[PDB]
């Protein structure tokens, strides 16, 4: 799109992230096997749910804090996330662990968004998250084979214990 | 509004801590 063909990786990301938030919003592993994202989407979903939730487990208090600051209510919610998104990557550290954290937070919001019956915004939320991400770090994703490298580096579990 | 500075600051650090842990976790 804007620069080259980053939309290829975007297709997967948009769906993979959505599947994660949809699964987190329900709290049940009901999300159907995404075929749109391909095999990488399957591998990523496994990782995304385990690692994404892990981010919440150790610092949920932080997500709860930001959740109360995020003016999520109207369509402006997608702009609200963009506001924090731009600031989160201001120091330039795009390290893989940070991306998973962005999704982690967005999904945490999606969970409460589901309980407040504002699911009409959770759907475009993942889309807003993935779009901005891919348009600003198209090269970054490519460097780690997109979700393929993400899964390879995060599919493994802790070895230290905790 | 501007108080989001401290909020996003956390999100950044939480992301770094994940990458940090998983990095040594592997190698």
């Amino acid at each position: 799109g804007p620069l080259g063909s980053e939309d290829d990786l975007y297709r997967q990301s948009l769906e993979i992230i959505s599947r994660y938030l949809r699964e987190q919003a329900t709290g049940s592993k009901d999300s159907k096997p995404l075929g749109e994202a391909g095999a990488a989407g399957r591998r990523a979903l496994e990782t995304l749910r385990r690692v994404g939730d892990g981010v919440q487990r150790n610092h949920e208090t932080a997500f709860q804090g930001m959740l109360r600051k995020l003016d999520i209510k109207n369509e402006g919610d997608v702009k609200s996330f963009s506001r924090v998104m731009v600031h989160v990557f201001k120091d330039g550290v795009t390290n893989w662990g940070r991306i998973v954290t962005l999704i982690s937070f967005g999904a945490f919001v999606a969970k409460h968004l589901k309980s407040v019956n504002q699911e009409s915004f959770i759907e475009p939320l993942a889309e807003t998250i993935t779009d901005v991400l891919v348009r600003t770090k198209r090269d970054w994703l490519v460097k780690q084979r997109g979700w393929d490298g993400f899964v390879e580096f995060f599919h493994v579990q802790d070895l230290e214990g905790g | 509004p501007a108080d989001l500075k401290d909020e996003c600051a956390q999100l950044r650090r939480i992301g770094d801590k994940v990458n940090l842990r998983q990095k040594l976790l592997n190698m």
